């Protein structure tokens, strides 16, 4: 018989874990050990001190992050993004538009 | 500039009284009804800003 | 008249790696085993399974 | 007896990298330039937190108790040194003022030449420790120098402190709810920083959010 | 000018070397 208590001690004893492959160099979704986001995920030689799960830039805004399944530091890009503008002549000229 | 420019982005972390500023907590932790109310406060902030 | 923005093309999670070697079984193929009335408790904790 | 703390007692707030930068936070820290006690030994306070220290050679002291009673009717935290590594557990034992000959467990754990640096903290949200360790100058008094403690554990334990116990000369020292600002170098380490309320050029350093402050009035 | 260089004068380079997320 296999019994189970639980009591306000934290649990240590899981079963298996949540996880994907690791896709760089794409503009992707991302979860890292919770911390979720979307960007272009690349590789990176900041020194990380061993405890370091994750890394910010001067705005506060994060820029790197461990995986938890290597020793790879990595460093995130947002999303490629930008106002898209129309340049036109007036309609009553043309109606191309670049 | 650079003062506009970075306080402008330093208070999306503010709460303005939400349950926190980073927006997949509230998607994740709460059921629709509540979560536009604490969407809304976070809005309501980062407009005024 | 409106903003572009690249869309991410999948999805990925990255959590710890759980697998460690835990004696957890060893009460299935055992030797020692005692009666009902004097039934014996395994304490099989702080480890992974 | 007492000795000045100088810069000592930062730590790492969070896990974070940071780089190049100046970034500011408050918890509970070491203030600048406080009386910490001189020692080369009783039971004492850990009122919101402690910082403890001692000028080590042959890693002397053995261990650590903490809790509301360290003599039963609660699991109080035991922590014991074995050369470089350490053994935790939380237990209910009632010794006399010897229990490092003394020698209802709900958890267990096992990982003048120098100075030795720790920091134990309650968060509520359970337990953690800091630590570091240097070499010195075979002085008593703490030396004039900086570096921050790393973390080792986190206790998810939920035990009631309010004193503890010890199992070179050290001194003991209480961590204070503060503002601090905090320098990081390129490669990701904190390398210096500011007690923001210790006079008012550190208030003013604290307020520009920088180290270096020009010449003029400031609010 | 100085054709040689941006092609500035030596005065507009002392200035434009003085001064000084997404």
């Amino acid at each position: 018989v296999l019994s189970f208590e639980l009591l306000h001690a934290p649990a240590t004893v899981c079963g298996p874990k949540k996880s994907t492959n690791l896709v760089k160099n794409k503009c992707v979704n991302f979860n890292f050990n919770g911390l979720t986001g979307t960007g272009v995920l690349t590789e990176s030689n900041k020194k990380f001190l061993p405890f370091q799960q994750f890394g910010r830039d001067i705005a506060d805004t994060t820029d790197a992050v461990r995986d938890p399944q290597t020793l790879e530091i990595l460093d995130i890009t947002p999303c490629s993004f930008g106002g898209v503008s129309v340049i036109t002549p007036g309609t009553n000229t043309s109606n191309q538009v670049a | 500039n650079a003062q506009a420019l970075n306080t402008l982005v330093k208070q999306l972390s503010s709460n303005f009284g939400a349950i926190s500023s980073v927006l997949n907590d509230i998607l994740s932790r709460l059921d629709p009804p509540e979560a536009e109310v604490q969407i809304d406060r976070l809005i309501t902030g980062r407009l005024q800003s | 008249t409106s903003n572009f923005r690249v869309q991410p093309t999948e999805s990925i999670v990255r959590f710890p790696n759980i697998t460690n070697l835990c004696p957890f079984g060893e009460v299935f193929n055992a030797t020692r085993f005692a009666s009902v009335y004097a039934w014996n408790r395994k304490r099989i904790s702080n480890c992974v399974a | 007896a007492y000795t000045n703390s100088f810069t000592r007692g930062v730590y790492y707030p969070d896990k974070v990298f940071r780089s190049s930068v100046l970034h500011s936070t408050q918890d509970l820290f070491l203030p600048f330039f406080s009386n910490v006690t001189w020692f080369h030994n009783p039971v004492l306070p850990f009122n919101d937190g402690v910082y403890f220290a001692s000028t080590e050679k042959s890693n002397i002291i053995r261990g650590w108790i903490f809790g509301t009673t360290l003599d039963s009717k609660t699991q109080s935290l035991l922590i014991v040194n074995n050369a470089t590594n350490v053994v935790i557990k939380v237990c209910e034992f009632q010794f006399c003022n010897d229990p490092f000959l003394g020698v209802n467990c709900t958890f267990e754990y096992v990982s003048f030449k120098n100075l030795r640096e720790f920091v134990f903290k309650n968060i509520d949200g359970y337990f953690k420790i800091y630590s570091k360790h240097t070499p010195i100058n075979l002085v008593r008094g703490l030396p004039q120098g900086f570096s921050a403690l790393e973390p080792l554990v986190d206790l998810p334990i939920g035990i009631n402190i309010t004193r503890f116990q010890t199992l070179a000369a050290y001194y003991v020292g209480y961590l204070q709810p503060r503002t601090f600002l905090l320098k990081y170098n390129e490669n990701g380490t904190i390398t210096d920083a500011v007690d923001c309320a210790l006079d008012p050029l550190s208030e003013t350093k604290c307020t520009l959010k920088t180290f270096t402050v020009e010449k003029g009035i400031y609010q | 000018p100085d054709p040689s260089k941006s092609k500035r004068s030596f005065i507009e380079d002392l200035l434009f070397n003085k001064v000084t997320k997404f």
